[PDB]
């Protein structure tokens, strides 16, 4: 897996 | 103690969760506390998407403090998107409350299977303003303004499953959590909690690489080329097309990441990035590392890093502080 913001 | 302590709880011994509530009455919610995003979002009773069936949903109408809005939004993460609209209401973090602006998500379709597969309801961002949509002031930054906490900083002590829970202290640093001296690393930007460090694995070194201390990432992210060069002489097996790098957990070739500044030296040995996969094979492990190229050579120090290191994210000084976490509380 989880890669969390653009 | 002009500082909170939200007891965090382990999720599938990789990530972790912590609660918070919206609506002036309680309305409890489990969140993924994301130092890698700056937007609090929650599932509304208006949610129509299946992902919500398992979730705790929010009822504005059941809350005296609900200040409407309705500005449609789309929260994009590296792992998913979540749509809804802005709304305002109280937010009760730990025991402190404050009129906060968030997103009432109603479509969780682009965040699957993750969402339906996970136990959290929402994602509560603990990052910097410029990382937010709708330019919301950070909870902890707003709390300080609102003289509810003296120091605008938050601590993180990850729970170690069958050992101890962890804590999200808000407003101060508790020595109960860390061993050795804390070392501060100034931010290179007020966006994510991004500090600059020299990356060194085998004799592969990417000096002055961007380092994002992100709690919302379950893995240690790595610039693709770095990943590809790193896994060359080890006896690591990448399944074709899958970011599945299998190792014997005893592989004597496994490198020790080593980021350093002129203040301190931070390392993450195989013990912290490897993931046992005994069901698949006895004595087997997987790397828990991912190839991911940002615009500028970035590494993401996710849960595994923070799981070894007690971290301090300071809004006031603009720096992250790294100290070794206590094996147990």
């Amino acid at each position: 897996x989880v890669v969390x913001a653009x | 103690s002009s500082n909170d302590n939200i007891e965090l709880v382990d999720f599938q011994n990789i990530m972790f969760y912590g609660d918070a509530e919206v609506g002036d009455n309680q309305q409890p919610f489990t969140f993924i506390l994301d130092t890698g995003s700056a937007n609090l979002w929650v599932p509304s009773v208006k949610c129509t998407t299946a992902g919500c069936l398992t979730k705790h949903l929010y009822d504005s109408s059941k809350s005296r403090t609900y200040e409407k809005d309705g500005t449609k939004v789309e929260m994009n993460y590296v792992s998913g998107t979540v749509s809804g609209f802005f709304s305002k209401d109280l937010v009760t973090v730990g025991n402190l409350s404050l009129p906060y602006k968030f997103i009432e998500v109603i479509d969780t379709n682009g965040f699957e299977p993750t969402y339906t597969a996970s136990t959290f309801d929402g994602i509560l961002g603990l990052g910097w303003k410029d990382l937010s949509i709708g330019s919301v002031d950070p909870i902890v930054v707003e709390l300080k303004n609102q003289n509810k906490i003296e120091n605008a900083l938050f601590t993180f002590y990850l729970p170690v499953h069958d050992k101890h829970t962890g804590f999200l202290t808000i407003g101060g640093i508790e020595e109960r959590f860390y061993e050795g001296p804390l070392t501060y690393e100034k931010l290179n930007h007020d966006l994510y909690w991004q500090i600059t460090l020299d990356a060194h694995v085998g004799n592969i070194m990417l000096e002055k690489a961007n380092c994002i201390v992100d709690s919302g990432t379950s893995a240690i992210t790595v610039p693709t080329d770095f990943l590809n060069k790193m896994l060359q002489n080890l006896d690591v097996i990448k399944v074709p097309f899958l970011p599945f790098y299998v190792t014997l957990c005893n592989n004597s070739k496994l490198p020790t990441f080593e980021f350093t500044s002129e203040n301190g030296k931070y390392t993450l040995e195989p013990e912290y990035y490897l993931q046992h996969i005994e069901d698949v094979g006895p004595g087997l492990c997987m790397l828990n590392i991912i190839g991911l190229d940002f615009p500028v050579p970035t590494f993401i120090l996710g849960d595994p890093f923070m799981r070894k290191y007690f971290t301090v994210f300071d809004y006031d000084n603009h720096s992250v502080g790294i100290a070794l976490a206590k094996k147990n509380l």
